[PDB]
């Protein structure tokens, strides 16, 4: 004729750091951090975002003879480049105001 | 020790019992099994979820920008970006984190006192009729079945129902 | 009462091979319970309790599975030793206790 | 280790009483439980009765309930088995268990297993 | 082509977590950067299975 | 159920006295009414106040200027300027409203606890001559004057004095 | 009166003893002196610690720049760089003060619940064989010697064997 106290503790591996001590195992968790990412861009505000390929956007802007691909492409929301955009403008020379023209033109309609 | 660390008075925990989180195991004849307080549970999920609750939905959001790009004659914009930016990223850090390790002992005091006080509630409920076994055991002098034992559940008891039965309880000692 | 049997009963088998006989188990008893040794001459010993560890001083070639009802026991290999009555115990529920029914294993 | 001893096995008519004390040595007697268990020639074995620490807690198998009594001694650390009224069926090994512990949960399994001893009836 | 709530360089993060670790440069509504590894609150009590 | 979710050992209150905090409802022949435990809460107003003022005090002050304006040429100024502030913004918004909202459980919690710690300062100063009644509430079995009701409120208390009183309870059971 | 205001069950404290942070004062025959719980010390100065060191550790560092120059025809820039220095400096001052503030009570609070257990688990440990003299000292009425007297401070205490002789402490009331 016995009546005991105690707390429900099922099995789990889930770990949590405090101040009084660190690694500490407990039963359920949840955590604030997100470190996964898809690894693809994706269409954001409902609107496909343009792809530069092998391009700039001064090279494109300025009408350079490649680039002919990405004409059919309006509206976006972001504009997406490569780290080393080569096709950029033929005519070697320096491109007045070339940061704001990169802002205004980052989000158009 | 880890478990000395915390020097608690309830042992390590039971793993049979999935209703709740905090609950009893009461035996008796022909009545064996665990149990679950259901007033404490329900009371206990709120408030801790709700914590995690007002952490996450706190972080309100805007639409933001990147670094934007600088020619190599406006460094000291470059610089200034960075500053402002690393700025806010030391802040975050420290501040989201100390957040969790300084509230991750708040629900943890919180579970270990939600023990005690319910523990001491079965105490207060019936004093003379119960005798320390160990970590938190009482034992029956008398005899309670079922019905009765619902009544430690319940906030009802009859003390002088059974305080005449631990006049018997005392014959035996 | 809780009620427990195993099936079936008489088993001979190639010593070093595997062998395993089921005890079935009303209600649930949780992972609550404890397999018994009992060879030709002497009195019972233990081996698992809780269904999930053995006890101390005990070969490990045994296994303890099983959840609820479907509780199982199997031996990597026999001996000669392991020749033995067996039992099963559910402790869940304890105003009483059931064993099984036992079974026997033999060779020659 | 652990050790237990047994006595007071025989033969009793049916009507009779019989007391079979059961010593334990070794382990903490006051802290740990004791139970009984019975095993006919051929079949399993079907426990009768445990009692916990400090003689507060009694169950009896439904089988011999209302008449078997049981008591324990601190001092003696030795175990007793009251009982009368002897069936023509009862004639079978009592061996001694251990109960796991007191205080804890999870209980009901059994560490140590004594000898036992040999209680028969005839007509 | 997807629905994301925000982009980076790398890819694009889901859910609605206040923080991430992935890259300092997003796009649109979605949380801070945080340099920290990990980090968690609990809900339930300390797992001690058995001694 | 609002009552239910903190589980308090007390009622609700009373509103009848006005005088303090924490009080109590001393019942004797030839005397009634409410009471004040002057020592409790001079020293749990301070406190909370201090609470309080430490968290207006520690707002430094400085002069500010509003964003500047910028022409159409200097849009990546603008856009500096916007996230410099909106980022101070977010801040603030996180960090304040997390303050009050986990100072507010701290101060909640430091009432529930006062009220204990005084309801075990009289369990303690007298333990066999008095019943529990109930929810805080307790039973002389002794009779006992206003002159003898103060000793309660005050640290004093003669136990021998009325122990042998307690005899002539023991002889009423 | 500062004592007042926090109101502990124990006095000012002791200097005697220097070998831990919380201890007993065993008096008996042929022994006197102090002692200390080396099970509470050490497990609680890791954790006051590592609070400091969590504090401590957590300050992420990186280069930094000083606030750059500009000529006076681009003013602008000094008071954005003055705006995004002094918001940095005031979120600092805010956020680092009321944390040792506000961890100040909780570590202030952790040594007071520190003493009151250790404090019930000596009562715990016997009930009926010692005397509630005061503030946090005990009497027994049985004899005991240094070897007994250790088991008060272990776990363990064998109450039957001195409940006995409390039957004795019963014949002298
Ligand atoms: C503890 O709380 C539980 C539930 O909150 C109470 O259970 C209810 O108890 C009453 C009387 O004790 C039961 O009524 C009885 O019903 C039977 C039906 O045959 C009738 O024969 C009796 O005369 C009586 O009217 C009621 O059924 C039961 N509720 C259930 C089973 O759902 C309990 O009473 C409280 N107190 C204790 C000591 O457990
Ligand atoms: C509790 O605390 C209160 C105040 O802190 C104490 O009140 C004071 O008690 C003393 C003696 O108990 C009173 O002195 C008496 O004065 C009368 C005047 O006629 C005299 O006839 C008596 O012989 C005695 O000297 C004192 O006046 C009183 N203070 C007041 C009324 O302001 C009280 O004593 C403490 N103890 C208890 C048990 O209440
Ligand atoms: C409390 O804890 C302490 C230390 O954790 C225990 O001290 C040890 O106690 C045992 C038996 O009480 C001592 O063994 C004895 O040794 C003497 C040596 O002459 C022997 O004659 C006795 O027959 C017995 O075997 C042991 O030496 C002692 N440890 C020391 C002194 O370091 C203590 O027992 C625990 N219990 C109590 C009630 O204090
Ligand atoms: C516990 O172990 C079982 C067996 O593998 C597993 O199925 C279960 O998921 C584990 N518990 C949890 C919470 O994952
Ligand atoms: C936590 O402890 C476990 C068990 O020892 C170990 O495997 C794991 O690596 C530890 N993790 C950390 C971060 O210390
Ligand atoms: C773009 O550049 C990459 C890397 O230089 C090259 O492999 C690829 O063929 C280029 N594509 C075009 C269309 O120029
Ligand atoms: C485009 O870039 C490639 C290298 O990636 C180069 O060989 C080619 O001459 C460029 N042509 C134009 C028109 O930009
Ligand atoms: C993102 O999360 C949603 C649920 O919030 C889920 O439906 C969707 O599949 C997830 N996307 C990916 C790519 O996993």
């Amino acid at each position: 004729d016995t009546i005991c106290i105690g707390y429900h503790a099922n099995n789990s591996t889930d770990t949590v750091d405090t101040v009084c001590e660190k690694n500490v195992t407990v039963t359920h968790s949840v955590n604030l951090l997100e470190d996964s990412h898809n690894g693809k861009l994706c269409l954001l505000k409902g609107i496909a975002p343009l792809q530069l390929g092998n391009c700039s956007v001064a090279g494109w802007i300025l009408g350079n003879p490649e680039c002919e691909l990405l004409i059919s492409k309006e509206s976006w929301s972001y504009i997406v480049e490569t780290p080393n955009p080569e096709n950029g403008t033929c005519y070697p020379g320096y491109f007045a105001d070339y940061e704001e023209l990169r802002e205004q033109l980052s989000s158009v309609s | 020790g880890l478990f000395g660390a915390i020097a608690g008075f309830i042992e390590g925990g039971w793993t049979g019992m999935v209703d709740g989180w905090y609950g009893y195991h009461h035996q008796n004849e022909q009545g064996s099994g665990y149990a679950a307080d259901q007033k404490s549970t329900q009371n206990a999920i709120n408030c801790i979820t709700n914590k995690v609750n007002s952490v996450i939905e706190k972080m309100n959001t805007q639409f933001t920008a990147v670094g934007k790009e600088f020619n190599k004659l406006e460094r000291r914009m470059e610089n200034l970006n960075k500053k402002v930016d690393d700025g806010f990223l030391d802040i975050w850090t420290y501040n989201a984190e100390l957040l969790v390790l300084l509230e991750n002992e708040r629900t943890l005091d919180f579970h270990d006192s939600n023990v005690k006080n319910l523990y001491e509630k079965v105490k207060s409920q019936l004093k003379n009729n119960a005798k320390e076994i160990g970590n938190g055991c009482f034992e029956f002098y008398h005899k309670c079945n079922n019905e009765c034992m619902e009544s430690v559940k319940n906030g009802t008891y009859d003390y002088p129902k059974y305080s005449e039965e631990s006049k018997l309880n005392r014959e035996k000692i | 009462e809780i009620v427990m049997t195993q099936s079936p009963a008489t088993l001979s088998v190639s010593p070093g091979d595997r062998a395993t006989l089921s005890c079935r188990a009303s209600q649930s008893v949780s992972t609550e319970l404890a397999w018994y040794q009992q060879k030709p001459g002497q009195a019972p010993r233990l081996l698992i309790y809780g269904a999930s560890t053995r006890a101390t001083d005990i070969p490990a070639r045994f296994s303890g599975s099983g959840s609820g009802t479907e509780f199982t026991l199997t031996i990597s290999s026999l001996q000669s030793e392991d020749f033995a009555v067996y039992f099963c115990q559910q402790y869940n529920n304890w105003p009483p206790i059931t064993f099984g029914q036992g079974t026997r294993l033999e060779i020659k | 280790e652990v050790q237990l001893l047994e006595s007071g096995g025989g033969l009793v008519r049916p009507g009779g009483s019989l007391r079979l004390s059961c010593k334990a040595s070794g382990f903490s007697f006051s802290r740990h439980g004791l139970s009984w268990v019975r095993q006919a020639p051929g079949k399993g074995l079907e426990w009768v009765s445990s009692i916990s620490g400090s003689s507060l807690s009694r169950y009896y198998a439904d089988s011999v309930k209302g008449r078997f009594t049981i008591s324990r001694d601190n001092s003696q650390n030795t175990l007793y088995l009251q009982m009368n009224s002897l069936r023509v069926e009862d004639t079978a090994v009592f061996y001694c268990v251990k109960d796991r512990l007191d205080t804890a949960v999870p209980r009901g399994w059994f560490d140590s297993w004594g000898q036992g001893i040999l209680v028969t009836v005839s007509s | 082509e997807c629905d994301a709530k925000c982009q980076t360089p790398q890819g694009a993060i889901n859910s609605s977590l206040p923080f991430q670790n992935v890259h300092p440069v997003t796009i649109g509504e979605c949380p801070k950067y945080v340099r920290s590894a990990k980090l968690r609150m609990v809900t339930g009590l300390r797992n001690i299975p058995s001694i």
